[PDB]
Formats: C-alpha cells, sequence, structure tokens
C-alpha cells in the first residue's frame, strides 16, 4: 500500500464504457473518446492524491511531519534573535545617541541599537544590540565598525564584561527527519541513558551531546579510565546563558553517579575542577553533584583533485558543498559529531548529491589540532579515526582545490 | 478661554477670510534666517551642531524650544 | 447556438449503427431539452432548488383553479438557453387524463 | 426586505450617546490617500431640548481646565461612525469612520430643528506636541516608525525605498500634525502616505496592501467608465471596499474595462430616510 | 474574545495582538475545521476544532511571542454567539495555560 499502478487505468475506463453502453467506438476521434480519456485523466489524479496523503512513514513525509514530531517531542525549534547587552562606545562630549545605530561587524553583523542614549562627560556610554536577522551569530572580542553615526561617536567598543544570548535557528525539515531520532524521550521518573541524551539534545543551542555508560565496573570498551560506576556525558553546546539549566536539565534526568572525565583520566577539558553545583531541587533535596565537559575542540583540511566535468562548475561552490556536510544540513548525513570519523570517502562522495557531472580523480584528508599551521604535503590520508574525546570542524578556508 | 489653536472667529464667514488664513499658515512655514548657537563643532571637515535661539510661542504664550540641527557646515 | 446528445424515447444515450454519440445541432436539440425539462419534477434537482415542475403539489393533488399548473409549466419551458417566449398554453382535462399543449418560439 | 443600519456613536464623559438609524440622519464621508485628513459631514433632526443640552455645550472649540490633567479627551470628544445592512433579524455592520467634532451650526428652523456636524480624523494631534527628539542619521522605515510611536497608531510601511539614508528628516516639526506631511513630502508621488481610521499607511502608488482580499464585484448601480486615472464606478454599501485595498471588476455594458485595480479614493452616501446608500470608487492599475 | 454568527462557513479578518489575523471557519462533515492565515501569509490549513485544545498545535508558528485562540467547547455553528465563544489569548496568559495544561 505504498505504491500506485496506473498502467492499467485506461483500460478500466475502456471497457466500462464497452459494457456499460453499448460494444462500439471506444476510438480516439469520436465524442466518447473524450469521456474515456477524461474519466482516466481524472481517475489517475484520485489514485495518486489517495496515497499521497497516505505516508505516516517518518520520512517521505513533510510539513504534516511537524505533527510525527509533536507525537513524542513537544518542541522542534524556534525563532529568536541574537540580543545584546552591556555595550559601550568611544564617543566625544553631550552627542546624543539615537535608536537604530547600525553597527555592522566585518562577519555580517548588521547590528541596531536597543535603546536611545546620551554620551556623558566621561565620553563612554553604554548602549544595547539587537540583531537584524533572526538567526544565531556572534560578535567579535573587539569593536569593528559604526555605520550610523554623528562624526563625534568614535567607534563602537565590545569589552569582556559583555553577555551575549545565543538564539535558535527556525527549522529544516530535512534537519528535523535527523533529529527526531535523536530527540525522542520516556516516560518514567526519567532515569535511562537515552533520556539523558534526548532530554540535553533538546536544550537549545546544544549542536551535539554524547552518553555512556558503564554496568561492569573497572573499564568499559568505550573511552574512559577511572571509577567503578560512572556516567561520561561530553555535551558540545555553544553556550549557556542558563548556565544552571544546561546542568538543571542533566540532574533532573538523571540517577546514578557524575563523575569528570570518567573521573580521572586525561587530556579532556571539564567546566571546571570542583562541582558543576546546580542551584537547587524542587524535591526539598540540597543534592548538587552534576558533572560534564566540553569536547577537545580540533580543525579540519579538505583537499580535492577534480576533473573539469561536464558543466562550467565553478571552484567556489565545491567548498560550500562540503561545509553543510560539515554542519549536518544534508537529509541522511548526520554531521561532525563526538567521535566523527572525518573520511574522504564520506565527504568528496557526497558532494557529488549537489555538483553532479564532474569526474573526481582524487581526494585525500587530514587535520590537526584547531589554531595550529597546515600539515605537510605528505599529511594527508583518505580516513581519520576519530576519539571520543572531541569533534572536527571544517570552515571555509581550510578547502583547497585543483583543477587538475 | 484658550482657543485650542490660532483660529478666528469671523473666519469660515467668507471666502477670502480662509485664503488669507491659509496664506499665513504657508508663510509661517517658509524659513529663510534667524540667529543660533555651536553645541558641538570638529574643525577638521567644517560641520557643527546647531541650536537655533529662538523658540516657538503657543496658545497660552509660553515657550517651546527648537530641534537641534546636526553637521551643519 | 446550442447542441446535446441524442436520447430515445427513454432517456438513454441513442447510439448509431457505428455508435456514434452525435452532437445534435438546434431547433430538435431544443425540442429534446424541453421534453428533458418539462420531465424534471421539483425537489430532484441538487444544487439548484425550487427548479421543476410540482407535479404532487399542484396537479396530482387536488387543486382549486389550475392556474399554478400552467405557470409552473411555462417556467420550466422557460429557463432553457434558447426559448424566446410560449406561444399557448391550454391545460384541457377533459376525461381522466390532464391534456397540456404547448408551442414554443426559439430564436431559429 | 431588508433594512438598513446607520448608527452614530458619541463619547461622553459619563458614557457613550448613540444615535440609532431611527431618527434622520444623514453623513456624507470622504477618504484618500493623501496627508489631509478624512472629513464627515453630518446632518441629524428632531433632537428634544436634552439631547440637544446634553451635545451641542460640549463642542466648545474653548479650553478648560488650563492645567490639563492628561490630554486628548480632555480637549475634543470623539465620534465613531457604522453602517450596515439588517436581514431577517441578521447583522451586517461594519465601521466606516473615527474623528473629532470641529463645527457645528444650525440648518432648520422650528417645527424640525436640524443641525450639522464637521468631523475630522486625527484632529487630536492638532493640539499635542512632540516631545521625542528624532533621529539624526537614519534609513527611510525608521523614521515612519519613530512617527508612529509618536503619533500612537499602529503602522504599515511596504516600499521600494525602505533602504535610504536621511540626514536630518523631521527637525523642524512643530506639533505632531506635520509628521505626515514630512513622510509624505519626501518620495511624492510615488511613496503615498496616509492615516485611515487609526493606522499609518505608506506605500508604494500602485501595490495591494492585501494582495488575498481581493473582492469581486460585478453589480454596479453607477455605470464603469475611463477615468484617464484608471476606473472609476459606484455601488451600494459593500463593507468589502476599503482605501488601498484590490477590486476585481466584471463589467456587462463596458466589458473592456476588466482588471484588477486598486482603489485610491472613496466617498459615502448614508442616509436613514433618503434614497441615498451608496459608495463612489476611483481605482488605478494594479502593479 | 472574537464576534461570531450562525453560518455553515465564514471567515473573519481583525487586528489582534499588534498584528492582523484572518481566521476561515467551515463545517467539514462532522467536525468543524478551520484555516489560520496571519499578515497575508498562511500558517495553519483544515485544523480541526476541539474545546480547550489551541488551534495552533505547532511549535514554532503558534509564537516566539504572539498569541493563540481556544474554543470554549466543541465546534458547532448552530450555536455560534449562543453559548459558544472563541477567545483569543496573549503570549503571557496563553503561555500560563498552556503550562497550566500539564
Amino acid at each position: 500500500v505504498a505504491d500506485t499502478a496506473d498502467v492499467l487505468s485506461d483500460v478500466e475506463a475502456e471497457f466500462r464504457a464497452a459494457l456499460g453502453a453499448n460494444i462500439n467506438l471506444a476510438a480516439s476521434t469520436p465524442q466518447g473518446s473524450l469521456v474515456a480519456a477524461e474519466a482516466i485523466a481524472r481517475s489517475s489524479v484520485m489514485r495518486n492524491e489517495a496515497r499521497i496523503a497516505n505516508t505516516i512513514n517518518p520520512n517521505v513525509s513533510f510539513g504534516t511531519f511537524l505533527d510525527a514530531i509533536c507525537a513524542l517531542m513537544g518542541i522542534e525549534r524556534g525563532s529568536d534573535l541574537s540580543t545584546f547587552g552591556y555595550g559601550v562606545q568611544v564617543t566625544g562630549r553631550s552627542q546624543t545617541r539615537i535608536s537604530t545605530g547600525s553597527r555592522v561587524q566585518t562577519p555580517a553583523g548588521a547590528i541596531f541599537t536597543v535603546m536611545s542614549d546620551v554620551t556623558i562627560p566621561a565620553g563612554g556610554v553604554a548602549t544595547i544590540d539587537i540583531k537584524s536577522q533572526e538567526y544565531g551569530n556572534i560578535p567579535l572580542p573587539v569593536g569593528n565598525l559604526i555605520i550610523i553615526d554623528g562624526t563625534i561617536g568614535w567607534s563602537g567598543a565590545k569589552v569582556i564584561a559583555s553577555t551575549r544570548v545565543d538564539p535558535g535557528s527556525r527549522q529544516m525539515s530535512d534537519a528535523e527527519l535527523k533529529n527526531a531520532r535523536v530527540n525522542r524521550l520516556a516516560i518514567q521518573g526519567r532515569n535511562s541513558t537515552m533520556a539523558i541524551k534526548a532530554y540535553v539534545s533538546a536544550v537549545p543551542n546544544v549542536t551535539s551531546v554524547n552518553v555512556i555508560e558503564n554496568n561492569t565496573g573497572a573499564v568499559q570498551v568505550v573511552n574512559g579510565v577511572s571509577f567503578t560506576l560512572p556516567y561520561a556525558v561530553w555535551v558540545c553546546v555553544a553556550g549557556n546563558p542558563d548556565k544552571q539549566a544546561v546542568a538543571d536539565a542533566l540532574w533532573a534526568a538523571h540517577n546514578g553517579g557524575t563523575p569528570w572525565d570518567y573521573g580521572a583520566t586525561n587530556n579532556g577539558v571539564p567546566v571546571d575542577g570542583p562541582n558543576g553545583v546546580p542551584v537547587r531541587d524542587p524535591a526539598s533535596g540540597r543534592k548538587y553533584v552534576v558533572k560534564w565537559t566540553t569536547p577537545i575542540m580540533y580543525d579540519g583540511y579538505v583537499n580535492v583533485t577534480v576533473q573539469q566535468g561536464s558543466s562550467s562548475v565553478a571552484p567556489e561552490a565545491i567548498q560550500n558543498a562540503v561545509v553543510n556536510y560539515a554542519q549536518g544540513k544534508v537529509e541522511g548525513e548526520e554531521g561532525l559529531v563526538v567521535g566523527a570519523s572525518l573520511s574522504a570517502f564520506e565527504v568528496a562522495g557526497a558532494i557529488a548529491r549537489e555538483i553532479p557531472g564532474i569526474y573526481i580523480k582524487l581526494c585525500q584528508v587530514a587535520c590537526v589540532a584547531a589554531g595550529s599551521p597546515a600539515p605537510a604535503p605528505g599529511d594527508f590520508t583518505s580516513e581519520y579515526v576519530m576519539s571520543a574525546f572531541g569533534q572536527a570542524t571544517i570552515s571555509v578556508g581550510n578547502v583547497r582545490v585543483t583543477f587538475v | 478661554n484658550i482657543s485650542l489653536t490660532s483660529a478666528k472667529a469671523p473666519d469660515r464667514t467668507r471666502l477670502i477670510a480662509a485664503l488669507d488664513a491659509r496664506s499665513r499658515r504657508d508663510a509661517l512655514d517658509f524659513e529663510v534666517m534667524i540667529p543660533a548657537q555651536v553645541v558641538q563643532y570638529d574643525r577638521a571637515e567644517n560641520i557643527a551642531t546647531i541650536q537655533p535661539l529662538i523658540t516657538w510661542v503657543d496658545t497660552e504664550h509660553n515657550a517651546v524650544q527648537r530641534h537641534q540641527l546636526v553637521d551643519i557646515p | 447556438s446550442t447542441s446535446t446528445i441524442r436520447t430515445g424515447t427513454n432517456n438513454d444515450i441513442l447510439l448509431d449503427d457505428n455508435g456514434n454519440m452525435v452532437i445534435l445541432r438546434d431547433v430538435e436539440a431544443c425540442a429534446q431539452d424541453v421534453r428533458a425539462a418539462m420531465l424534471m419534477r421539483t425537489g430532484e434537482n441538487i444544487f439548484d432548488v425550487n427548479s421543476g415542475v410540482g407535479y404532487f403539489e399542484y396537479i396530482f393533488s387536488p387543486q382549486k383553479s389550475y392556474d399554478d399548473a400552467r405557470k409552473s409549466i411555462a417556467d420550466a419551458i422557460l429557463s432553457s438557453p434558447d426559448v424566446t417566449g410560449i406561444e399557448q398554453l391550454d391545460i384541457d382535462i377533459t376525461g381522466e387524463v390532464f391534456g397540456v399543449d404547448a408551442k414554443v418560439i426559439t430564436i431559429h | 426586505m431588508k433594512k438598513r443600519i446607520l448608527r452614530v456613536t458619541f463619547n461622553m464623559p459619563y458614557g457613550p450617546e448613540v444615535i440609532r438609524e431611527d431618527l434622520d440622519v444623514r453623513v456624507r464621508i470622504m477618504k484618500a490617500a493623501l496627508r489631509i485628513q478624512n472629513r464627515a459631514t453630518m446632518e441629524i433632526f428632531g433632537l428634544t431640548t436634552q439631547l440637544r443640552e446634553s451635545l451641542l455645550s460640549q463642542f466648545t472649540a474653548w479650553k478648560h481646565r488650563q492645567r490639563q490633567v492628561g490630554r486628548e479627551d480632555e480637549l475634543m470628544i470623539k465620534v465613531s461612525v457604522e453602517a450596515g445592512y439588517s436581514d431577517q433579524g441578521r447583522e451586517q455592520v461594519s465601521r466606516v469612520f473615527v474623528g473629532e467634532v470641529a463645527i457645528v451650526d444650525i440648518i432648520s428652523p422650528p417645527p424640525d430643528i436640524g443641525i450639522r456636524i464637521q468631523c475630522y480624523t486625527r484632529q487630536i494631534d492638532r493640539t499635542k506636541t512632540i516631545r521625542n527628539m528624532p533621529p539624526a542619521n537614519t534609513t527611510f522605515v525608521k523614521f515612519v516608525e519613530w512617527g508612529a510611536n509618536e503619533m500612537g497608531l499602529n503602522f504599515i510601511c511596504d516600499t521600494s525605498y525602505n533602504d535610504q539614508v536621511l540626514k536630518n528628516p523631521g527637525r523642524s516639526i512643530t506639533v505632531a500634525s506635520a509628521i505626515l506631511a514630512s513622510i509624505q513630502d519626501m518620495y511624492m508621488p510615488d511613496v503615498a502616505a496616509f492615516v485611515d481610521d487609526d493606522i499609518l499607511i505608506v506605500k508604494d502608488r500602485d501595490k495591494v496592501i492585501r494582495p488575498d482580499e481581493v473582492t469581486n464585484v460585478n453589480s454596479f448601480v453607477g455605470i464603469p467608465s475611463w477615468s484617464e486615472w484608471g476606473v472609476e464606478f459606484q455601488c451600494l454599501f459593500e463593507p468589502s471596499i476599503r482605501v488601498a485595498g484590490g477590486v476585481a471588476v466584471e463589467s456587462l455594458m463596458n466589458p473592456s474595462v476588466n482588471g484588477n485595480y486598486v482603489i485610491t479614493a472613496l466617498e459615502y452616501d448614508l442616509a436613514s430616510r433618503d434614497r441615498p446608500f451608496y459608495i463612489k470608487v476611483m481605482g488605478s492599475p494594479a502593479a | 474574545k472574537i464576534p461570531l454568527t450562525a453560518v455553515p462557513n465564514q471567515a473573519i479578518s481583525f487586528n489582534a495582538g499588534s498584528s492582523y489575523w484572518k481566521i476561515r471557519l467551515y463545517q467539514n462533515m462532522d467536525m468543524m475545521n478551520a484555516d489560520i492565515s496571519r499578515d497575508g501569509v498562511i500558517v495553519c490549513h483544515g485544523v480541526r476544532c476541539f474545546g480547550g485544545i489551541p488551534l495552533l498545535q505547532y511549535s514554532h508558528q503558534y509564537r516566539p511571542d504572539y498569541g493563540n485562540f481556544v474554543f470554549d467547547r466543541d465546534a458547532d455553528w448552530t450555536l455560534f454567539g449562543d453559548g459558544i465563544n472563541l477567545f483569543y489569548l496573549d503570549g503571557a496568559e496563553f503561555a500560563e495555560y498552556q503550562a497550566l495544561a500539564t
């Protein structure tokens, strides 16, 4: 009941008319041809559009898939802005700052001012910022530019004291099909490992999460060497403006033990040495034991050797081809998460899913720690088997293309 | 007896009275020349913020300050 | 300026020896149309209520005057695409039958 | 046989006073896409001594209690007009005008004493001043937004000129009324700025504000004809017709003028005991 | 509230919560169905009407900060305006009511 047959449809009416009225015509020229043909051109629409409303399959669906999500996940996503605060500007004497004073950062800032201000005798005043778009963007540590100015306000100043609230980014159905298999939570006191992973993955601004669990004592097959019955969670969060709700969500879904890096391992950066210290529990219990760590950030590098292909493919499109697979916006490939084993086969094969017609003679990839110089010309292999302590990332400049 | 507007009772009697009222209103909004003062100035571009020094009268004979003009050469 | 598919004395599609469903041109299309219209009954036409002849309320029911039958039949003869005006309606009611005769005028 | 409904509402300090359709009320309304505010002339007959004393004495046009705790209602009262039809007890009333009384008169002598009233939309602003400094260097849309906040009206702006920087846009505006003249002046005539009911609308000349609410019109009391700007016709009271909205026109005598048009100006002639109950429409080609 | 009338198929346009709304109500066999439009662009199509359950079910559309609509009982066009009301709720009230629903 998944596919429809339409090759035998015309026969149905061509013989319905024959055994109905009389045995004559059913030809193409006469009037009856018209009726017989239209009763089929409309029967096909019937047969197609009766099925298409069936599937409901989690895949294949669209738009109505929001309800297949809402059967379990109470939310998919939202649309908020990267509002700022604690700003400051370099200015002169008795200047009347106005609203909508647009400040543009070098990575497409386009940032207004939220409320009006007047310059003081000191020469420095505080102004607020709101992003002109509704996606997740970050401000640079220093002031960059000012657009709307009175030739007396010299420059906008970014400091360390300021805050950055990270927003969400709309939705993608092809991304809903991906995070659906992960965000499914459960209905007792909320104490299973899959429940923990699904509850943590639903917190805003959390790209990926890893959870592992012992059951046996001494060491476990997954990475980790220390406590006898630990629970290791390796959240990959851009930020936690609710710095305790990133921990309160972990706590509310958690029963067992909380170690730092399995407890005693090395070379993983935890949130701190002493406890994460959640604020409080509503059950009159002052129990604060929550421990989680962030991945050891890495870098990425991709190189390819492509023939000319069949069409005039610009060498700039292939760079955007791989960044989507890294960011996991394609339908089917999850993306770069913890333990994402960066491979040339998984990447250079997927670039053909957007720009076919080209012949890929060769491609080899490798990576090194972030903020370090590029590897040797011979330092490129096909695969990169990846540990569970960290994840890799890909930027636009790291990709080099030769049309050899 | 503040009258809410600069309107006169004999107006609306004839067409010429209304014509004179609209003529006065159109003349008043026409701006040419008044004294002013400097609020801010930078010697390097010949642009100065300027605050005119003559106010606006109201039906209660009050004083309403004008608005500062920026980047005036 | 009209057309229709020919039917027999019973209202079915009538097919020639070649079996061709024929598009009748004017005049006899008008005769077939008016014959079908006068036999349509009221309360049978969906999407158009109050269209038809009220046989069960005006003719078959006991009635005083019998001008209502004439008006209803004249209206049903009208509303055809081509009829211009009605020349004569007689309404005999001689014997047990209810004799009705009519002559219509068309553009052609 | 449907009956017509014509209600005029007055907001006295103690509460509302409604003149129903049972009396003799005549009203003419004129609306357009311009800075000049809308107008309504009202003819009211049969007012008794009590109602005359209650209403005509509040149209003072002088100022009382100079201290002026608050504003708006402590200067002039507000009048709202809604007209429609009633059939089988089922109503289809719709509001058509909001304004404040400006000019008073007396038309007919006894035995039947009738008065005439002049109302204007957003006339409260001709007394209220500006207390929020306009932005110095800014785009068009932010100037419009500041004006909307200052007057106190919900606004919609949709123009191709939304990303143009203006220098000192409104540094010479005395009261709140000249904001609209400022907004209209810059990009005349392509950009039309007008205040309808209680909404500020700034848009291009030939854009329909609501693309999915096109009213199909196929029954005209006044035969449609070309009017060297578009089309112009007349109909009975249709609540769907608004300013800046679109119309789809299908004619019988004049089928060469069928098409989609954007509404520019309107006129209303509504009476409770006379023949006129009409709406006149002028249109421009849709873009 | 939202003024209504006893007609099998109807539509209403109004300005609610600092935005323009257009609700189209029609009867589909047994249940009643609605189509919601905001500011000229569609939101949801053919959503069923039940008492209490809001018309905007999906998470993103109903609000970042806008409101929602709720019926007091099961929809029936022969009882509209006569013991049957439709209520629009602002962001804060609807958030509180949604939390209270659990």
